[PDB]
RNA sequence: AGGGCUCAAGUGAUUCACCGAAGCGACGAGACCUUGAAAGCUGCUUUUUCAAGUGUCAGUAGCGGAACGUUCUGUCAAUCG
């Protein structure tokens, strides 16, 4: 039952929070709610994580994040944030061309 | 003392980049935030927030430095020595006639993000209040602040 | 004239009358758009909640959508090859 | 089943044939194309895998041709597409159209007798990306 | 038939 | 004075959203007061979508 | 990667007892259709008297079918048929790669 | 809140962008209700498949529906060991 499928998750906890039950149930009853907060939280945690890259690797080429996205949305490059960040990460020359295209608005 | 001033660059990773911030003697905070970025490696694309890839940024000639208004004799630095009663306080004029390096070092320390890589970033920062530096033979990239200084003027 | 209204800014915190009135017309969740012939029963009725919904669009809303399609429609490819 | 056809194509794919044997899966890996599926993008080169979301009308050992392409990039060569397709093709293939994992939602209100427990799964299709065209190389 | 009965 | 209900200061980037809702309701009552008859006299596509 | 992967399957079941009624019905019902669709499988359909019924596949993937019903047991065979030999391990990252670039990865060089 | 802000990063007025929530969308999954279509129902009209829903699906007390298990006992002089 639950009495042992707790002692399945409990791996790694510190204290008597891993052997006994009346304590296991607590550090685990949190050990799920945190996972709920982060399967609602990573989707955003990562969002800002992306911009910082694009932000840096375009500010390197003059255009600031706002001008960049403005130019691109306005001249219809519906590429989106994840892959823009990956090209920022891994493709200096094509990304540079991107920044120039978005400078071809403002 | 070449030894006692050459710091602990025998401790970091060296193999990334050496960059030079020489304040021309203009302004604390606008030197500072620029530092707190460069000395946090958020300014290059390959950032990832669980690590230190802060580049070496080296500030020069903190004697020639400018802080506007008249805070100089008004904004002190306060610190508490634990012993009941005491609150050791020191104005910025005192601080600047003592060592105009500590000033900006402490300032960027406060600006940097409040996590335990902060000390482990300042381990990648060195200062001379001259233009004279022994970190020249290494690959030296002097740095330019953003081109974003309109500098509103007043009567 | 055919006004087209569309809920915005949310309905969680509001006077009960506005919630019922908003509900009576049919807007029942944020970012939803309904369509009615105005007839001075709707213009008034949904004037009580102009504060709640910023837009109570008329028959020229089609033009807004017409522009959107052009903004979202395809155009010839760009080649750089540095 | 032409509703299925149209639905796949508005999911940006199209299921071509099966495959007995053709000796694809070359190591030539110098090109990247930025292919989108159903609100989920991926930058790709030749041979990668991509997990997916129930690519609905396909099955084992099928070659899809995902009609969406955002940008093709060689060494410094950028056929910078605007989302619609300028005839570029992304020939890909399915293996392992199967589930992923159990994931636990369990909600509780700090002092209310309310301890709802639950379960959930999600099945996915590992597209082994194979081909791409419209490039310089 | 003794294991099929229902109501 | 016991429980500290802070006083948010009206700041330019909130003035932003103020003038936002202002121009929004402006359009709103504008097209309503246009509809004083069953006519269609409101120039096509007043912004309504830059609202952001 | 062109290959079949479910290299063998078993439907262990019973013949006396009301438990295995669902799998028994499944047997005559939809074994032949799936099998004629999938020759690559080695669907060895043995028995096991008196034991509660289950299925097995390629490693070892077991799926109980006690007190279940044919319309679902068909799906619970097509699951195994589509499956790999994987063990259930929550996804690491949605797009595995050994070559992430054509341009060089970012360094001090532009 | 601090760093620190007059070389505004302050105030009053005008303009663009951007960020930003479990909102709303994009795919995809379920549950109920609606909508059909088609069956079967004997009722000739309740009861299951499908499919369509910018349909719905925070919750204490409390209330209705459905489910898991456990000890025993008929199914069993059966069946496994």
């Amino acid at each position: 039952m639950n009495k042992k499928e707790i002692f399945k998750l409990a791996k790694g906890f510190r204290g008597r929070a891993k052997n006994c039950i009346r304590i296991a149930r607590e550090r685990v009853e949190k050990a799920l709610q945190y996972s709920y907060r982060d399967r609602r939280n990573k989707k955003r945690e990562m969002r800002g994580l992306w911009i910082e890259r694009i932000n840096a690797g375009s500010r390197q080429h003059g255009v600031n994040y706002g001008n960049f996205i403005h130019g691109l949305m306005k001249e219809n490059i519906q590429l989106n944030r994840k892959v823009l960040s990956e090209l920022s990460m891994h493709e200096p020359y094509s990304f540079k061309a991107l920044v120039d295209v978005s400078r071809k608005s403002f | 003392l070449k030894k006692a001033v050459a710091g602990i660059k025998r401790i970091n990773l060296d193999g990334l980049r050496w960059r030079v911030f020489d304040a021309r003697g203009q302004v604390l905070g606008r030197l500072a935030s620029q530092i707190s970025t460069v000395l946090q490696a958020k300014d290059k694309p390959t950032y990832c927030p669980n690590r230190d890839d802060g580049d070496i940024c080296i500030v020069l000639n903190a004697k020639e430095i400018g802080f506007t208004g008249r805070k100089l004799t008004d904004k002190f630095y306060r610190w508490h020595t634990g012993y009941i009663g005491h609150l050791k306080e020191r104005s910025l004029k005192d601080q600047m006639a003592k060592d105009p390096t500590e000033v900006i070092r402490k300032a960027v320390w406060r600006m940097l993000p409040s996590n335990n890589l902060r000390d482990d970033r300042d381990r990648k920062l060195r200062i001379f209040e001259g233009g004279e530096h022994p970190f020249g033979d290494k690959p030296l990239e002097p740095f330019v602040m953003p081109p974003r200084r309109v500098r509103e003027m007043r009567p | 004239q055919s006004l087209y209204i569309t809920l915005v800014r949310g309905l969680p915190g509001t006077r009960k009358l506005h919630r019922r009135t908003l509900e009576a017309m049919g807007l029942r969740r944020c970012h939803r758009t309904v369509l009615h012939s105005n007839n001075s029963s709707i213009r008034g009725m949904i004037d009580q909640v102009k504060r709640m919904v910023v837009v109570e669009t008329e028959e020229m809303y089609n033009a807004r959508k017409e522009a959107e399609a052009n903004h979202k429609a395809l155009r010839p490819p760009l080649v750089v090859s540095h | 089943a032409e509703k299925v056809e149209e639905a796949e194509e508005i999911g940006y794919k199209v299921m071509g044939p099966l495959k007995p044997s053709e000796r694809l899966f070359k190591p030539y890996e110098p090109v990247f194309a930025i292919v989108q599926i159903g609100s989920h993008q991926f930058k790709v080169s030749n041979g990668d895998s991509i997990f997916t979301e129930k690519l609905k009308f396909c099955d084992i050992n099928d070659k899809l041709e995902l009609t969406k392409v955002l940008l093709l990039g060689s060494a410094s060569q950028t056929i910078i597409g605007r989302p619609i397709l300028p005839d570029a093709t992304v020939h890909a293939v399915v293996e392992e159209h199967a589930l992923d994992e159990k994931v636990l939602i369990f909600k509780k209100k700090r002092r209310k007798n309310y301890r709802r427990t639950r379960g959930h799964r999600q099945e996915l299709t590992k597209l082994r990306i194979t081909d791409i065209q419209g490039i310089e190389k | 038939s003794l294991n099929d009965l229902r109501d | 004075g016991g429980l500290l209900w802070k006083r948010i200061k009206l700041t330019p980037t909130r003035k932003a959203n103020a003038k936002t809702r202002l121009r929004r309701v402006w359009q709103n009552e504008a097209v309503l007061r246009a509809c004083g008859e069953s006519d269609a006299p409101n120039p096509p596509g007043a912004s309504n979508t830059k609202s952001s | 990667r062109g290959v079949w992967q479910l290299k063998k399957l078993v439907v262990s079941y019973c013949n006396w007892g009301g438990s295995s009624r669902g799998i028994r019905a499944f047997m005559e019902s939809e074994l032949p259709a799936l099998k004629e669709k999938n020759p690559q499988l080695e669907v060895i359909t043995e028995l096991s008297r008196g034991q509660h019924p289950y299925l097995k596949g390629i490693n070892e993937r077991v799926v109980c079918v006690k007190n279940m019903d044919p319309e679902e047991v068909l799906l619970n065979a097509t699951r195994l048929r589509n499956s790999l030999g994987r063990k259930v391990v929550k996804l690491r990252t949605r797009h595995v790669t050994k070559h992430p670039s054509v341009q060089g990865t970012w360094t001090t060089a532009v």
